[PDB]
């Protein structure tokens, strides 16, 4: 335990060491974006109960949406069509992703199951692939690498990484202490970044299977994860009304978004095409835009009127979608 | 808007056809929580109301009921509890003999986890079946080493009337009620006293959608 | 003088459009009020809308210089009849949601809130019809006041006596009991003193009874707030859509 | 737990034994990187409603 | 895997009726819409009718306008064409299509065997010659000519080209103009820009012998063109 410890003050001497100054020194002579004014382009009706997840696919055009009816909707954002309703064997369910190839979507929840269903089948309906079943936990989050591998977190403190033709776990990823909430891919899809309910996000190795790095600093509960377009930092959303800005390289925290008028706790982020601007969906039923790099609230999204459960931004950067537990997804631009 | 966009359109409202039937369909089911504690005869409710989530269905007078156990989710409840907001009520299980028996103790454990989900912030307009088990194996194990404050008779009638009201205590709100039951693990038709105590929450839900409870 | 008349005509003919959008509004977005019975009400308020929009000008005209028809009554008829046996329908369905609890609840299905619905559009359609198949007319006068306010008002006070013996059955507690007597009365005493006169003057001195007529119409322009404000999903709606 | 702490121990010398660079370096990678995409990003400056997909 | 199989046709006397049936089996029957496409014992495909994948939106053609009927029955997996006033220019082979519409679809993309019957502003498609000599392994460009530009306003160009294998049904090789049906080399490849229209094979093997046709699908009716085949020189 003395050695324990004398690593943590190493660690805390070496982070001190390299942070001579701080993001508000560099991007202070940087010009703000003023206020950002998005409406609701499209409202997506189809859901009769609070929906969980939703996920963008790659054309930017289709996106997958999990509710407690027991249902994942296919929707067809520019026309408002919904091109399936998938029938969930399990209604309780707090994730769902979507393919990059397009062929394949995810989804799970209380289950303990991550069960994997085909789009592009001869016979012209939608069925289970498979059902992924390791974890006993429940499953809170779920990402495709290809149409063969995905990575899965669970509410058993653990990560785990499967292949969806023999339905094994390859590698799985322990170390967290608390209940492993959010997971994000980095853009080449060798690392990925989970943040758990013992307020720390852990930077893992995807092929290894070791963690890399361990970022503490939030008060709370992590709820939400996201990784910067660049592939070097992350930001983290929790409990505390806080998101904060995390770095790979720096092995740092750089910056706090957070402000007195908000208290509730943050459900969702994302980042827009470039950087600067961070999206964030939270409890008081709202979804605030951050500056990423002055930590200046550039702007708010007043839809919902239950809280913001979900969000994202297309893969190229056009619109943004919230979801809540009012039933609704709302397009924004 | 072309050939294929009128079909793809008329897909589309076929497929919200169906979304609508279900909903109509499923709102006619009778949802239900179990949230007893450990050994406490949770067990012993769903047989005699015949890893991951346990759903049990029973049908009772042309009613389909519902019942969700989470037993087996050893995780943190405070992530998921929310899932269960809009239930129609929660099943309480108390073990009445385990006054005594130490895992601390067993019974202040169950008030422990009582108070927490009765005075949580998604259910304070959620109602509460509290089934108090074990009742013959109390009544011969018949209880100051629980409540040492109690000071009063040690008969099986007070003392069991003494823990309901000790465990009813903690309600603390206006809009929902306790609707309080002992069962000795061979009791005939308990599906009666949930019948009855759902008739009684849904009696009180449409007078409140009035303005009148 | 007749200005201020006018004005207030004027007002309240906005103030019902108003109330009744808000209801029609607030039913048709929201998810918490996506209830099958509140069909009724946005049925209600379109009966009202067009008690307002149409008749409320016409009879403006022919009071305010009081000269000019057997269209106009016939829709003034049907639109006020309809508006009571939609009272009298929401009066029904409270009555057997808490009279037969659980088997009920299997049956308040939106296509039956639509038959009701339907059902009561032609039954003040079939009431609006014989003068036809401004006067305002002995064996029509009798009929209409009867299917029109005394078997609809004797079916609400009877269900709410009903509704009242319930409510005291099931039931912090003694304010409880004084809000349900208030609420009663105040649902069950507007109708009365907003219709009881007209018919009473109608089934049995020309000032007096313009006065009746118009408080009549005052019915359709309170049947908002009387049915919505007692409801705390009604009251979270109205208070996102106006703040 | 002997094993379970040496596990950490070992962990933690993982942990430890990683170069770090200069928190104002990579600060001004990241207003790099924001600044040379900027304007491929449609939220900051919204374009004109015919190269909008959401009218 | 998936099946149509045609049942009803034989010799009539001229003016009378018969009723044809396709059986379906292998996939989702209801969520498909179903399309009748006749060929003439000459050359040709022509469209006949289509009813819908709820059965509630039935075309027809204008030779087939009164006299014919489709319908379908979901439980028992069969569609029907119920013919009257069979006339000499009915005589033909006559294929059940299964097609289904959402967004990304593939349209037109299995069809029947057939059965030959026998007895006794439009858009129009040109494919210009109808017959061109290949060799196995030079490439082939076969063009399609329409009048109405097909393409839509929402970035889709709706053409789609068809290979019927010489005594085999015809099949999809592309749909809406660029895309490349499931099972279908890469050597195919579609090209064009609103009113002109191109297949281009690249190592041509001789498999890919027979007739080729190009379809429009922006308006009803539709159309086919007048076929090109290639050969063996
Ligand atoms: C029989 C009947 C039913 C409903 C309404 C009326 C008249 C038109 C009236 C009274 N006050 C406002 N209009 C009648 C006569």
């Amino acid at each position: 335990r003395q050695e324990a410890e004398q690593l943590k003050n190493q660690i805390r001497d070496a982070r001190k060491a390299c942070a001579d100054a701080t993001l508000s020194q560099i991007t202070n002579n940087i010009d703000p974006v003023g206020r950002i004014q998005m409406r609701t382009r499209r409202t997506l009706r189809g859901h009769l109960a609070k929906i969980y997840a939703m996920h963008w696919g790659t054309d930017s055009r289709l996106l997958v949406s999990a509710s407690q009816d027991g249902k994942l909707i296919i929707w067809d954002s520019y026309t408002t069509n919904k091109v399936h309703a998938i029938p969930l064997r399990s209604s309780w369910v707090m994730t769902c992703a979507y393919a990059p190839s397009g062929n394949y979507v995810a989804c799970g929840g209380l289950d303990n199951i991550c069960s994997i269903y085909n789009l592009k089948t001869r016979e012209g309906n939608v069925r289970v692939s498979r059902e992924l079943a390791g974890h006993t936990g429940y499953l809170s989050c779920c990402r495709f690498l290809d149409d063969n591998q995905i990575v899965t977190s669970s509410g058993d403190t653990t990560c785990a990484l499967w292949d969806i033709e023999t339905g094994q776990q390859t590698t799985t990823f322990t170390g967290h202490t608390g209940d492993v909430m959010s997971l994000s891919l980095a853009p080449d899809t060798r690392l990925f970044v989970s943040g758990a309910c013992d307020a720390s996000a852990k930077l893992w190795d995807v092929r290894e299977g070791m963690c890399r790095q361990t970022f503490t600093g939030h008060e709370s509960d992590i709820n939400a994860i996201c990784f910067f377009p660049n592939g070097n930092a992350f930001a983290t959303g929790s409990d505390d009304a806080t998101c904060r800005l995390f770095d790979l390289r720096a092995d740092q925290e750089l910056m706090t978004y957070s402000h007195d008028n908000i208290i509730c706790g943050i459900t969702s982020v994302s980042f827009s095409k470039s950087g600067r601007l961070l999206l964030a969906g939270y409890d008081d039923f709202n979804c605030n835009v951050w500056d990423a790099l002055k930590a200046d609230r550039a702007g708010v999204l007043a839809g919902h009127d239950n809280r913001v459960s979900c969000l994202g931004v297309t893969d190229d950067g056009m619109a943004v979608a919230t979801g809540s537990w009012d039933s609704f997804l709302k397009i924004w631009n | 808007l072309s050939a294929e966009e009128r079909a793809a359109l008329e897909r589309s409202k076929a497929i919200e056809k169906n979304l609508k039937e279900d909903g109509i369909s499923a709102a006619k089911d009778v949802k239900l929580l179990l949230l007893g504690a450990g050994e406490s005869g949770k067990s012993t409710i769903v047989k005699q109301m015949k890893t991951g989530i346990v759903e049990t269905h029973f049908t009772f007078k042309n009613l389909h009921f519902r019942l969700f156990d989470v037993g087996g989710q050893r995780s943190e409840r405070k992530k998921w509890i929310h899932c269960f907001e809009d239930v129609t009520a929660i099943i309480f299980c108390v073990a009445l003999s385990g006054y005594d028996q130490v895992l601390t103790n067993r019974m202040h454990e169950s008030l422990m986890l009582f108070d927490s989900i009765c005075n949580n912030k998604f259910f304070i307009d959620t109602s509460i079946i509290l089934f108090l088990n074990k009742k013959d194996l109390f009544g011969e194990k018949i209880l100051t080493i629980c409540f040492p404050e109690y000071t009063g008779p040690n008969t099986y009638e007070d003392a069991a009337a003494y823990i309901q009201a000790q465990f009813e205590s903690k309600n603390r709100s206006p809009n929902k009620e306790i609707y309080c039951h002992m069962t000795c693990a061979t009791d005939t038709n308990n599906i009666q006293v949930v019948f009855d105590a759902v008739t009684d929450i849904i009696i009180a839900n449409n007078l409140r959608g009035c303005g009148l409870y | 003088a007749t200005a201020a008349i006018a004005a207030a005509i004027t007002f309240l003919i906005l103030f019902t459009i108003f109330g009744n959008a808000l209801v029609i509004l607030a039913v048709l977005t929201s998810r918490s009020l996506r209830a099958p019975q509140n069909l009724f009400l946005v049925s209600l308020a379109a009966a009202d809308i067009l008690v307002a929009t149409l008749i409320i000008p016409f009879s403006l005209a022919n009071e305010l210089l009081g000269y000019w028809c057997e269209v106009y009554l016939a829709l003034d008829v049907l639109f006020c009849t309809s508006s009571i046996v939609h009272l009298c329908a929401i009066s029904l369905d409270r009555y057997w949601a808490v009279s037969r609890a659980l088997e009920y609840n299997s049956k308040r299905t939106p296509r039956r809130i639509k038959c009701i619905i339907l059902t009561v559009w032609l039954i003040a359609a079939v009431i609006s019809l014989p003068p036809l198949i401004c006067k305002l007319n002995a064996w029509y006068i009798l009929a209409s006041s009867i299917g029109s306010f005394f078997a609809p008002c004797l079916i609400m006070i009877l269900v709410y006596l009903r509704i009242y013996l319930i409510a005291k059955r099931s039931n912090a507690q003694l304010t409880r009991e004084k809000r349900f007597t208030f609420v009663l009365a105040v649902v069950i005493g507007v109708f009365v003193l907003c219709w009881f006169p007209f018919f009473f003057s109608y089934s049995l001195p020309h000032g007096l009874f313009q006065f009746f007529f118009w408080i009549g119409y005052c019915n359709s322009s309170l049947n908002p707030v009387i049915y919505t404000i007692f409801n705390q999903d009604f009251r979270r709606a109205f208070r996102r859509i106006l703040c | 737990s002997i094993a379970q702490a040496r596990k950490l121990v070992e962990q933690l010398k993982m942990e430890a034994n990683i170069d770090r660079i200069k928190v104002s370096k990579a600060a001004a990678d990241l207003m790099a990187y924001c600044e040379a995409h900027a304007k491929e990003d449609p939220l900051l400056t919204p374009v004109p409603a015919s190269e909008n997909p959401f009218r | 895997d998936v099946q149509l199989v045609e049942s009803g046709g034989g010799l009539v006397q001229p003016g009378g009726s018969r009723k044809l049936s396709c059986s379906a089996s292998g996939f989702a029957f209801s969520s498909f819409g179903m399309h009748w496409v006749r060929q003439a014992p000459e050359k040709g495909l022509e469209w006949v009718a289509y009813i819908s994948s709820g059965s509630g939106t039935i075309y027809y053609a204008d030779t087939v306008k009164g006299r014919f009927t489709i319908s379908r029955d979901d439980p028992k997996n069969t569609l029907f064409l119920q013919m009257t006033s069979l006339r000499s220019e009915d005589t033909a082979m006559y294929y059940c299509v299964r097609s289904i519409y959402y967004y990304g679809s593939s349209p037109f993309d299995f069809w029947g065997q057939g059965t030959t019957l026998t007895v006794s502003s439009d858009i129009v498609m040109t494919q210009a010659t109808s017959s061109v000599p290949v060799t196995p392994g030079e490439s082939v460009s076969i063009s399609c000519r329409s009048s109405k530009s097909l393409l839509h306003s929402n970035g889709n160009t709706y053409l789609y080209w068809f290979l019927q294998r010489p005594g085999q049904s015809p099949q999809l090789l592309i749909y809406r103009m660029s895309n490349l049906a499931s099972g279908v080399p890469d050597r195919f490849s579609g090209s064009g820009s609103g009113t002109a229209f191109t297949l281009t094979i690249s190592r041509l093997e001789a498999e890919d012998v027979g007739v080729y046709y190009c379809m429009q699908h922006l308006e009803y009716p539709l159309t086919f063109g007048a076929g090109t085949k290639l050969e063996l020189k």
